[PDB]
């Protein structure tokens, strides 16, 4: 995250951290005790796919205070019309092998219905975007998770506000033209939250743009309401042997 | 009726045949006797920051 702040401990408790072989990955959603949503370019370069962990809870990466709850990746599933390597489609369902225990540190934050989407919460200007990616452009990551709060573009006004891929229905543009406030490549996968009524839900996930807080680009998030019914059905199926599964989209 | 401000809905809305509106919650809420507010039926209900509801 750029130009943001970080996150009161505790103040984005859905947040995931994703590691591989311990190592950092991407963000990640808690939207129930068992599923976590990210983003599909996540896993492109995974070979080790039993090592994939999903850390809930977490706040500074350099401590442990007993807050943490970490749970192995039983299943990554990404819709059959994602290409590795591109940027539609970006979307990523993650089964834990056992359900997180809920506290005031880890509570998930709600998937909503596709209508309620698409007619209230994508009229809501400002969402915050969270994560431990780069606090600068080919700077270093963050240790404590950072929080930024961005306003949401039509499609048409962000390429005509724009200075490369297609913007398509599967995606929604949102930050600053100006260089100073965008979520980075390091928060990949992680929430674009928005509130509505004393809740907070899920809306869009860090996906891809040129550069982190690039004058004259906005960040490029999953217009997560495209995909609402594919990610209920698969929440209702069994789990497959083999971690990664492609499921047909729609 | 849903498709003007949610219905009146906190949360979701779901038309009916004629001028009848349900209003719905996610799981982890009830709906209140208003038919349009959502209450938490669990302790850790998704989309509430607990250290703020608490404060
Ligand atoms: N708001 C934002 N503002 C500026 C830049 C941003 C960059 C982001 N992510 C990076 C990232 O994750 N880089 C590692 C990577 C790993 C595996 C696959 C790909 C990238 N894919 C590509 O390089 C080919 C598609 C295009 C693509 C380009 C960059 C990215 C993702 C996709 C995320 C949000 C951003
Ligand atoms: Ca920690």
């Amino acid at each position: 995250i750029v130009g943001g702040k970080v996150c009161p401990k505790g103040e984005c408790p859905w947040q995931v951290l994703l590691l591989v072989n311990g190592a950092q990955l991407c963000g990640g959603t808690l939207i129930n005790t068992i599923w976590v949503v990210s983003a599909a370019h996540c896993f492109d370069k995974i070979k080790n796919w039993r090592n994939l962990i999903a850390v809930l809870g977490e706040h500074d990466l350099s401590e442990h205070d007993g807050d943490e709850q970490s749970r192995r990746v039983a299943q990554v599933i990404i819709p059959s019309t994602y290409v590795p390597g591109t940027t539609n489609h970006d979307i990523a369902l993650l089964r834990l092998h056992q359900p997180v225990v809920l506290t005031d540190h880890v509570v998930p934050l709600c998937l909503p219905e596709r209508t309620f989407s698409e007619r209230t919460l994508a009229f809501v200007r400002f969402s915050l975007v969270s994560g431990w990616g780069q606090l600068l452009d080919r700077g270093a990551t963050a240790l404590e998770l950072m929080v930024l709060n961005v306003p949401r573009l039509m499609t048409q006004d962000c390429l005509q506000q724009s200075r490369s891929p297609n913007i398509t229905e599967y995606m929604f543009c949102a930050g600053y033209s100006d260089g100073s406030k965008d979520s980075c490549k390091g928060d990949s996968g992680g929430p674009h939250a928005t509130h509505y009524r004393g809740t907070w839900y899920l809306t869009g996930i860090v996906s891809w743009g040129q550069g982190c807080a690039t004058v004259g680009h906005f960040g490029v998030y999953t217009r997560v309401s495209q995909y609402i019914e594919w990610l209920q059905k698969l929440m209702r199926s069994e789990p497959r042997p083999g971690v990664l599964l492609r499921a047909p989209f729609p | 009726i849903c498709v003007n401000e949610n219905g009146g809905c906190e949360q979701y809305c779901s038309d009916h045949t004629g001028t009848k509106r349900s209003c719905r919650c996610h799981e982890g809420y009830s709906l209140l006797a208003d038919g349009v507010s959502c209450t938490p039926t669990v302790e850790y209900p998704c989309g509430k920051i607990p250290i703020l509801e608490k404060r």
